[PDB]
């Protein structure tokens, strides 16, 4: 039994945070990464209604 | 191990002064410092001595956290207004992390990475970038140069982030 | 199968219901609109007859939560309180 | 939402009543930034209540 | 070397040991980033060792 879900690391999104904050000053129209694997993932999924 | 949501909330204002700034003047951080560095007994006392150099890798931990822009500022406006916040950062270097947060006569690779990330940001911002780079480590030979020094332990890390 | 399914598909409900409040709104759709499938979903919604901890947690907010949109036929949550009671060699 | 509706409600009773408004004027009580600070850093990632 | 030593010698004389080196060379074991996240994201900030 299941029973809800483990939250894990509130670390590593800490660490992800440094190092977007660093490429957002090293930019400053040019696209990001980011929204390019949003897309991915959403693509890998299944489209079904289940 | 209570507090990984207050060092986030600490992210959000640091940045935000960066932003209204850059609307060449120092930062209140290294004031804060200077402060709670003197408030210390100056007493030798073993006690004392530990007690200040666990104060120093909080405040090397912290700057690691928030962004490389304190250090170096960002856009370094004209070699006239140069080398502001630099000098408060080098004074700290040798005044205090050269005692506690360092080994071999060398600092550590993460300060080293986090200032040369940091400085890159600023010069390539700026305007003869190359140029820029070498007048603040030429600077580094007289006013701090156990950065040099860190660097040169450092360097199989940082070169490749740089290039 | 539907046993299984149902499983991994509540697992998902409520691991969503956990990053948010207020019922993944796909299993509210399903409710009244896959009503067979409710009832094969529904029964991994309470098929905890098993110890219930002194903390209220995920399973049990999830289950309040229908419980208060009036969800949950009494009859099966009965059955869930009743069974959560619980020489040679 | 959360533990018992009795605990709940005095929580909500007391916070209402008048006396207590009165009480947190006058004061050192009225919780100095710095206080609350205390406080939130106490607390751990571990076991959240939120 | 098998001893029911102290673990904390087991794993540094473990570590020592050049075979065990020569291991990491073959190379579905010199641990991926991602290797590393998928570990490191399992971990709790309830326990920890560090």
């Amino acid at each position: 039994l299941v029973f809800g879900g483990r939250t894990g690391n509130e670390d590593i999104i800490s660490r992800l945070q440094e190092m977007v904050a660093d490429l957002e000053l090293q930019q400053d129209s040019q696209e990001h990464f980011l929204f390019e694997i949003f897309r991915r993932r959403l693509q890998a999924l299944t489209s079904g209604w289940s | 191990t209570g507090n990984e949501d207050i060092i986030s909330r600490l992210q959000e204002m640091v940045a935000d002064l960066e932003l209204q700034q850059d609307l060449s003047q120092e930062h209140f951080l290294f004031e804060i410092f200077r402060r709670r560095l003197q408030a210390l007994t100056s007493g030798w006392s073993v006690a004392a001595s530990l007690q200040r150099q666990r104060e120093l890798l909080m405040y090397k931990r912290i700057l690691l956290r928030l962004p490389s822009s304190v250090l170096c500022g960002s856009s370094f406006q004209a070699e006239q207004p140069i080398t502001a916040r630099c000098e408060q950062f080098f004074h700290l270097v040798n005044s205090e992390m050269r005692n506690f947060c360092s080994h071999g006569g060398a600092l550590t690779q993460d300060i080293t990475a986090h200032f040369f990330r940091g400085l890159l940001n600023a010069c390539l911002r700026s305007r003869d970038p190359s140029l820029m780079v070498d007048f603040i480590l030429a600077k580094c030979q007289t006013k701090c140069p156990l950065i040099l020094t860190s660097a040169l332990v450092w360097w199989p890390s940082l070169e490749p982030v740089l290039l | 199968e539907p046993h299984s399914q149902a499983l991994q598909d509540v697992e998902k409900a409520i691991m969503v219901f956990e990053h948010t409040g207020n019922i993944p709104v796909t299993v509210m759709e399903a409710s009244i609109f896959r009503r067979p499938y409710y009832v094969s979903h529904f029964l991994p919604a309470l098929l905890t007859p098993r110890v219930l901890p002194k903390v209220p947690d995920s399973r049990v907010a999830f289950i309040e939560s229908l419980k208060r949109a009036d969800k949950i036929p009494p009859s099966l949550y009965s059955t869930y309180c009743q069974a959560c009671s619980a020489e040679p060699l | 939402h959360l533990p018992s509706a009795d605990w709940q409600r005095a929580a909500l009773s007391l916070w209402t009543h008048r006396t207590f408004r009165e009480v947190l004027k006058e004061e050192d009580v009225h919780l100095t930034y710095q206080d609350w600070l205390h406080l939130e850093l106490e607390i751990q990632p571990e076991a959240d209540a939120l």
